[PDB]
DNA sequence: AATGTTTATTGGAGTGTTGTACAAAAAAGTTTCCAGTCAT
DNA sequence: ATGACTGGAAACTTTTTTGTACAACACTCCAATAAACAT
């Protein structure tokens, strides 16, 4: 999370949906 | 050649030196060699048979769910033309000639929907009111002049149609001057003649019923122009006391664009009243269901094509057109690759076929892997001995078609009445659309899928609220169409039905009670016709003989890329060659190739900007190395230009199909219209 | 990297090279030879498509005007075929509709205006249905026809499916001739067409240079006192080639240096000099703001270069 | 002197909107137009030299036809006036 | 308004639905200080409309036809909310960025590993306010690739929205018609729909204009 | 005498060479944000 | 010492004139055409 906040805004689609599986735990 | 080392291209072919004239029909080119000549043109006359049938229907299905909107239409044609009348009766009241009624008709993206909506209205305002219609679009005269004339022959074209007093006269334009006069004393003139003296008092009851308006259509205006638009309708503006004109907008997008194509002092006498047209979400029930799931249609495509089909008509265009061409040419290739697909027509017709069959029919059944699956299933006593007799196999393949339709006839019931069933599920899981449902049932088993395991729980959410007026609809559709052919399957159904109106008045201090007893099996009973009448194509045998799953071959005929097809046909020359000798990799470039392969490989590497002089020598790093001749000595001069010749030729074939520019800033500096990068 | 100096291959060729370009390479003949004849298979079926309304679109690589031709030679023997080749300079809408009129229907060209004769050739095949006419087309996407008045005459005529369409694509851009508003009437039926071929028939219209022979017979028919004006305006030109804001020579200097040069003797007499001059498209005057006529050649920079070479004997 | 389109007026006003209680004098949108067509009809703008055929509701460069000295004479005889638009008429903006 | 002609035409619409009380029979005659009360909420979404005949017995019309999904806007600014295939929504929002944007300050939404100066980061230029840019095909070949999700194939039903949005009247040509070059084209109609589709598609189009840094 | 050509004619119907912006990619200018020193 | 002076000081506004770009324009021609002057 503090990673994706040093780029692109839009390039947070191809991140953050990608990636979903490892930002959702507990 | 001898039509192209002249400086004309008028060079005809008439057959006239043959001194017979015979005609060639189009039946006998179907069967081209060994392709059952006496059953190709038994096929032929019979594809022409069931496309005049369906085009019936679709005009017809277009014509009666837009009856709800014709019926809006017409009254505005009867009440605020009847007071047209009205007005001109006295010389004191003057409240509707400062305006000019308009009746606007709003549409969608799609245009080639505007021949069948505007058709099918035609021929109703001919039999409800005036018969002249007018129609002119946006590509005839863009001006002042030639518009006008335009005008002129459309109200002499719509009255010599009626075979009344008047017949044939030859008419030449050659000028005849004209105004605004001309349409007002045509008007007057036709309402005097054609009657014999029936006129009433101050314009009332010109033609029978009422007075025949002057109504056009404006289809295509947005495109036309602006100027035009605002100098024909302030003329009628003060002469609509002589002259009744009807305006007919046909937006294709929005009636806001309006207000910024008219000023304010033209739109103030413009009533403009909008009227929402049928579009295409609610057509897609009745075109895909009367069509695609009917008995008398034996015709039914695979999802692998049809699901491909839907998808172009939703990330493209959004007209009737894609469903025409769609089935159109995947028809004339289903009798045409599987010769078996031609029993497929009907029941009556069918069985006049099979008895008379000839020697190569035999062949493909034995041989249809549909076919042998399902012998080896059942019984292993009858393997090997259909292979031999050819009496005993006849009467075996006219019954399992016969048990396969009725496995059809009944699929088309249980799967729209399991749609409105299931339609009480929010979230749409399996889409809104009669056709989304299907496309997800034929991708695995039903009962056995992962998403299947997550609705398990969203069916027990219906409690009482809910579980009351599902069944009681769904019923009366079902009794519609079930004419008691299987009475051992429709049973269940009617049995729910006596147990749901005996419990509407018996649960005034009911809440485990009797009705969640009930309430637990009714899930079951639907589920288990699931694993009955509901099994995918892929379980019932001879289910390759009617439906098609090809849609690898399909995309080339109505949605093809002209630059892909250049694309990967010249980096990867491999897949059309076929030669190990010229193999392509990903990164080496081939030497031994035609001036159309190295070519475009160099410049891809290129920016904007590159000069060709210090390009073209590097093409010919690769040429000298693939004429496999010994560089260590020296070449003539004559050689030198024959590899130089062909490489402006190979330049002048770059910018013809569109991707290089040779600007004249500099000398020599061809821009390259691509980006690299992406 | 500059100009056309530093390689020798200058002045391209164009009729004394086509005898070297014969020789084709023969690299895997036969399986060129067998990609044709792949095509030639389905002989039997185009008549029953085009016969319901529809068209043929052919694109992709080779030669798509040497592949129509083997197909009229097989089945276009007593059938009304019309075959259309418009890419010299010249081709237009009139040499095609005006040409069906005194051939096809055998009527004189009368008619006025565009929408004239649009509308005037649809009664003739409406209210008869035994007229059937084929166009075989070829390369329909030339260089005089990207206005949009062009695509709407014909779009009228496929209407009708008594009329056959043929046409050939050979750009990336075919959808951009054509919207969803006339997609209606040709119903595109696409087929890729593999032939691998070059081109050798509409390699004309392309910018070559310009012919040397132009600039060699212009002074042999010069009289002698005109060549050394030439001669002389070539020099100043190269020698001032590098300054960017090279605009011209004036005309006081021009005048002063003909006497020292022993050239022209008045003005009157050096202005009746340069006529035969602007009317060969050699020099032309520009409206200079300062009141004086520039003089300048409108020609490529390499070509006035390899001028000083030849006029050595 | 120099020219500039209608769009550059639509910037300004939503800005008198401010510094005013909440009431029904505001509008919408389409308004605006409405009211700036009205003056094309009058003649009361005119063109640089050339007036585009695609150009839309933006692009306009139009100027103007009148003067500095009879639109401040003719505020004191045009009936009912207001007192919240005769002081921004007469003031050089200075407040937003 | 002004003129005495439109107040004409525009009282006659209004009395249907203002003479509601005094045909049910809960208002008496004279009794101008009790009708006003009940018509202030009817005439809010009327008075926004001048100089306009579009309002009539059509407006309301549209909203019966909509019991299911109520978020559909047709008569009142239909031009909002209209429908739109998948591949061709997208394309007035990427060519919008096209006409109010330098043909070389583009690297900045696609290729993040360049060097910016910070020019000043003037903004009272005439960037994004002179009107569409004249640009020609090469940026919608490298602009499309971007915001879609998965890749799409360049077919023949992809380049179709760009002529029959010609006759839509969505983007205006320059001037004279082409040749086949890479003709240029500019635009229409600005942002004032632009962001209705962008929240049903899951779209944010207000992080990417370039004058609002 | 019963027609049909001529007979300029003419308003279109394009026509090509114009002229006035036009949009940069540079050309300028405009201090510059520390540097050095110097002390304490 | 850090905190104080003069001493120099890099991006960065301006113009801008350059080519292009597209605007008209007098435009030659035309195409019947239409009446007239023979029939």
């Amino acid at each position: 999370e503090s990673f994706i906040d040093t780029q692109k805004f839009s390039v947070m689609r191809s991140m953050r949906k990608t990636f979903a599986r490892y930002l959702s735990f507990r | 050649m001898a039509t192209s080392s002249m400086s004309k291209g008028c060079f005809v072919f008439k057959p006239n030196s043959k001194k017979r004239k015979i005609s060639l029909p189009i039946e006998d080119y179907f069967n081209k060699g060994k392709n059952e000549p006496e059953d190709s043109k038994l096929r032929f006359e019979t594809y022409q048979l069931i496309w005049q049938q369906m085009k019936s229907e679709n005009e017809r299905l277009q014509e009666e769910l837009n009856k709800n909107l014709f019926d809006n239409l017409i009254e505005f044609l009867q009440k605020s033309h009847s007071g047209f009348q009205k007005n001109s009766r006295d010389l004191g009241g003057q409240i509707k000639l400062r305006e000019i009624p308009t009746a606007a008709l709003v549409l969608g993206v799609n245009v080639t929907d505007h021949d069948l909506t505007f058709g099918s209205l035609t021929e109703a305002l001919q039999n409800n009111v005036t018969p002249y219609v007018v129609s002119l679009q946006a590509k005839d005269c863009p001006d002042m002049k030639h518009f006008l004339q335009k005008l002129i022959s459309q109200l002499m074209d719509c009255c010599v149609d009626i075979k009344s007093k008047e017949e044939e006269s030859v008419h030449v334009t050659q000028k005849t001057h004209y105004s605004m006069d001309s349409l007002s004393s045509w008007y007057m003139t036709v309402t005097q003649k054609t009657d014999p003296k029936m006129l009433s008092k101050k314009r009332t009851t010109s033609s029978q019923w009422q007075s025949p308006p002057v109504v056009v259509i404006l289809k295509d205006m947005e495109s036309f122009a602006t100027k035009v638009l605002q100098d024909f309708i302030i003329i009628s503006s003060q002469h609509l006391h002589e002259f009744p004109l009807i305006l007919i907008f046909g937006i294709a997008t929005s009636p806001i664009i309006i207000h910024r194509l008219l000023p304010h002092a033209v739109s103030s006498l413009l009533c403009i009243e909008l009227f929402q047209s049928l579009s295409c979400k609610e057509h897609l029930t009745t075109v895909l269901d009367k069509l695609l799931l009917t008995t008398q249609f034996p015709f039914k495509i695979n999802e692998k094509v049809l699901q491909v089909l839907t998808n172009i008509f939703l990330y493209h265009d959004f007209s009737v057109q894609n469903f025409i061409k769609g089935l159109q040419l995947s028809l004339l290739e289903h009798f045409y690759s599987q010769p078996l697909s031609v029993l497929c027509c009907n029941l009556p017709e069918a069985k006049r076929r099979i008895n008379f069959l000839s020697n190569n029919q035999c062949e493909n059944i034995r041989r249809l892997p549909s076919f042998r699956r399902y012998v080896e299933k059942q019984a292993s006593e009858k393997q090997v001995a259909l292979l031999t007799n050819e009496r005993y196999l006849k009467e075996e393949t006219q019954l399992l078609l016969e048990n396969l339709h009725v496995y059809h006839m009944n699929y088309f019931l249980v799967l729209r009445c399991l749609h409105k069933f299931t339609s009480s599920l929010p979230k749409y899981p399996l889409g809104r659309q009669i056709r989304e449902l299907y496309c997800t049932c034929l991708e695995k088993n039903i009962w056995d899928s992962e998403e299947y395991a997550s609705v398990l729980q969203l069916l027990r959410m219906l409690a009482k609220d809910e579980l009351m007026t599902i069944l009681e609809k769904c019923f009366k559709v079902f009794k519609s169409y079930c004419e008691n052919h299987l009475g051992s399957t429709a049973k269940r159904i009617e049995e729910f039905l006596a147990q749901f109106q005996s419990l509407d008045a018996e649960t005034k201090e009911e809440e485990q009670t009797k009705f969640e007893v009930l309430r637990e099996n009714v899930v079951n009973f639907i589920d288990c016709l699931v694993r009955e009448y509901l099994l995918p194509p892929e379980t019932q045998p001879l289910h390759e003989v009617v439906y098609f799953s090809a849609a690898h071959a399909l995309r080339e005929h109505l949605n093809a890329a002209p630059r892909i097809a250049l694309h990967t046909a010249l980096n990867n020359p491999y897949y059309y060659l076929k030669n190990e000798a010229l193999k392509s990799e990903e990164g080496c470039i081939p030497n031994i190739a035609p001036d159309i392969c190295i070519a475009y490989k160099l410049h891809l590497e290129c920016s904007r900007l590159i000069n060709l002089v210090d390009w073209s020598e590097a093409f010919a790093t690769v040429v000298t190395a693939a004429e496999k001749m010994d560089a260590n000595s020296a070449t003539s001069e004559e050689m030198n230009e024959i590899i130089h010749a062909r490489f402006i030729r190979a330049v002048s074939e770059l910018e013809l199909l569109g991707f290089i520019k040779p600007t004249k800033q500099k000398t020599d500096h061809v821009a390259r219209l691509t980006w690299g990068g992406c | 990297d500059r100009t056309l100096q530093k390689l020798k291959r200058a002045k391209l060729d164009q009729q004394t090279l086509r005898n070297l370009l014969s020789k084709v390479s023969p690299s895997f003949s036969a399986e060129l030879k067998q990609l044709n004849q792949q095509y030639e298979k389905l002989f039997h079926k185009w008549m029953l498509q085009l016969h319901l309304g529809f068209n043929i679109v052919l694109y992709g690589l080779g030669s798509k005007r040497d592949l129509l031709e083997r197909f009229r030679t097989t089945m276009l023997q007593d059938s009304i075929h019309v075959v259309i080749n418009g890419f010299f300079p010249g081709i237009s809408v009139k040499s095609v509709l005006n040409s069906i009129t005194e051939e096809v229907l055998d009527h004189m060209g009368t008619f006025r205006s565009i929408l004239d004769q649009l509308d005037w050739i649809v009664n003739k095949f409406k209210e008869d249905s035994s007229l059937e006419l084929f166009l075989l087309i070829h390369n329909l996407d030339s260089q005089m026809l990207r206005g949009e008045k062009s695509q709407q005459i014909i779009g009228q005529l496929s209407s009708l499916h008594n009329i056959y369409l043929i046409a050939s694509i050979d750009h990336l851009n075919a959808p951009l001739m054509w919207d969803h508003a006339k997609q209606s009437l040709f119903n595109w039926l696409w087929y890729e067409t593999t032939t691998y071929s070059p081109y050798t028939e509409e390699t004309s219209y392309e910018n070559s240079s310009l012919p040397l022979s132009s600039l060699t017979h212009v002074l042999r028919s010069l009289t002698p006192n005109a060549r050394g004006i030439f001669r002389l305006l070539i020099k100043y030109q190269l020698d001032n080639q590098d300054n960017p804001s090279y605009i011209g020579l004036s005309f006081q200097d021009f005048y002063q240096q003909c006497r020292e040069a022993f050239l022209v003797n008045s003005d009157l007499t050096l202005r009746a000099q340069l006529t035969e001059f602007r009317d060969h498209k050699l020099i032309r005057t520009k409206k200079g703001t300062d009141g004086v006529e520039y003089l300048l050649i409108p020609v490529d920079n390499g070509t006035l270069t390899d001028f000083l070479e030849k006029e050595e004997e | 002197e120099e020219p500039f389109n209608f769009q550059m007026v639509y910037n300004e006003f939503q800005k008198f909107v401010q510094r005013k209680a909440h009431s029904v004098y505001n509008f919408e949108k389409p308004v605006v137009m409405k009211a700036f067509e009205h003056l094309q009809q009058l003649e009361l703008i005119k063109p640089m030299e050339r007036t585009s055929g695609n150009s839309q509701r933006e692009y306009q460069l139009m100027k103007l036809l009148l003067d500095n000295t009879q639109i401040m004479n003719a505020l004191q005889k045009y009936p009912n006036c207001p007192t919240d638009v005769r002081q921004w008429a007469t003031s050089s903006l200075s407040w937003l | 308004c002004r003129d005495l002609k439109e107040l004409r035409h525009l009282a006659v619409l209004n009395f249907p639905k203002y003479c509601e009380p005094v045909v049910k029979g809960e208002a008496s005659e004279r009794d101008t200080r009790k009708l006003w009360r009940n018509i202030e909420p009817h005439l809010k979404k009327a008075m926004q409309t001048v100089y306009l005949r579009e309002i009539s017995s059509s407006q309301w019309e549209k909203l019966q036809k909509d019991d299911t999904d109520p978020g559909q806007l047709k008569g009142l600014s239909a031009h909002t909310h209209v429908e739109l295939p998948y591949y061709s929504k997208f394309i007035l929002i990427a060519a919008y960025l096209a006409s109010y944007n330098p043909a070389r300050t583009d690297k900045r939404f696609f290729l993040k590993h360049h060097g910016k100066i910070k020019k000043t980061n003037h903004e009272k230029t005439s960037n994004h306010l002179l009107g569409p840019k004249p640009f020609p095909l090469d940026r919608l070949l490298a602009i499309l690739y971007s915001i879609v999700d998965s890749r799409v194939a360049p077919t023949a039903n992809i380049f179709s929205q760009i002529t029959s949005l010609v006759t839509l009247q969505l983007l205006t040509l320059v001037g004279h018609d082409d040749q086949l070059d890479g003709p240029k084209y500019k635009c229409t109609v600005s942002l004032d729909f632009i962001r209705a589709i962008a929240r049903t598609v899951n779209f944010d189009i207000i992080k990417y204009l370039y004058d609002f840094l």
